[PDB]
């Protein structure tokens, strides 16, 4: 199933490694100011 | 689901031998928790003396 | 990147002897891994398999004197015990790896010599 | 049954600056799973060709191989002073996995 990859800095730029990191986000039911009564606010 | 795996609860009287009645059950979430982790499988456990 | 075998020696005939090999620098978890035999003068000839990644063994059946082959995979070791001996099976042993046109990973033991004979 | 090898020569005796082929032939049609193996007597066996066709790390093109089907080739030029060893041929076709009996390129 696996392979390696070969990394040596004879590689060209195409070949480089990047160290990607993915950030991934959400909203759910999961999570100050004075409250004002009767104000468009 | 979602990182979120949540448990839900209710208590009710029952007068039959065993298996349930006609009556709808609603259940609250107690607690929405950060998982994260897929279960497949499972048992329950026991207190024994 | 390194493996290690248990000591070679003067074995009785009809004996048993466990084959133990740890490896170093990579797991042995991710891989299989393999027993050969050299004989003084004669050509590296194939012994038997191991195959962690589901669980299955397989053995020469022109050596096919049950010697069983199991793992200690969480110390990278694996071990076959020498069963049903004969004496043209006195000979070293390695353990092994096959590049199999996906790897590089053809990493080979040290080499310990099996000894089948009552004269020790 | 199994799958039979046949590595000719078994031997033979070359000298400096050789292109020597060292062939090993198969009882079966065999994709490309054959390899080849550097080993001086007493050492471990160091992995020349894999799949037939491709090189290896720290082994240069002196080393150099081909073939499918049946027939397999080895093919070693500019026979170097350090090349001069007891070598292997290698299928993974099947289960059983055999080997070549070696070709020992040795020195005139």
């Amino acid at each position: 199933p696996l392979q390696s990859y070969g990394f040596q800095p004879t590689n060209g730029v195409g070949y480089q490694p990047y160290r990607v990191v993915v950030l991934s986000f959400e909203l759910l039911h999961a999570p100050s100011t004075n409250l004002v009564k009767n104000k468009c606010v | 689901i979602d990182g979120y795996f949540k448990i839900y609860s209710k208590h009710t009287p029952i007068n039959l031998v065993r298996d349930l009645p006609q009556g709808f059950s609603a259940l609250e979430p107690l607690v929405d928790l950060p998982i994260g982790i897929n279960i497949t499988r499972f048992q329950t456990l026991l207190a024994l003396h | 990147q390194q493996l290690v075998e248990s000591g070679g020696g003067v074995v009785q005939p009809g004996r048993s002897l466990r084959l133990s090999c740890a490896a170093s620098g990579f797991t042995f978890s991710s891989y299989a891994m393999h027993w050969v035999r050299q004989a003084p003068g004669k050509g590296l000839e194939w012994v038997a398999v191991i195959s962690y990644d589901g669980s299955n063994k397989y053995y020469a059946d022109s050596v096919k004197g049950r010697f069983t082959i199991s793992r200690d995979n969480s110390k990278n070791t694996l071990y076959l015990q020498m069963n049903s001996l004969r004496a043209e099976d006195t000979a070293v042993y390695y353990c092994a790896r096959h590049a199999t046109l996906m790897n590089n990973k053809d990493i080979w033991g040290q080499g310990t010599l099996v000894t089948v004979s009552s004269a020790s | 049954g199994d799958i039979q090898l046949t590595q000719s020569p078994s031997s033979l005796s070359a000298s400096v600056g050789d292109r020597v082929t060292i062939t090993c032939r198969a009882s079966q049609s065999i994709s490309s799973y054959l390899n080849w193996y550097q080993q001086k007597p007493g050492k471990a066996p160091k992995l020349l060709i894999y799949a037939a066709s491709s090189l290896q790390s720290g082994v240069p093109s002196r080393f150099s191989g081909s073939g499918s089907g049946t027939d397999f080739t080895l093919t070693i030029s500019s026979l170097q002073p350090e090349d001069f060893a007891t070598y292997y041929c290698q299928q993974s076709y099947s289960t059983p996995r055999t080997f070549g009996q070696g070709t020992k390129v040795e020195i005139k």
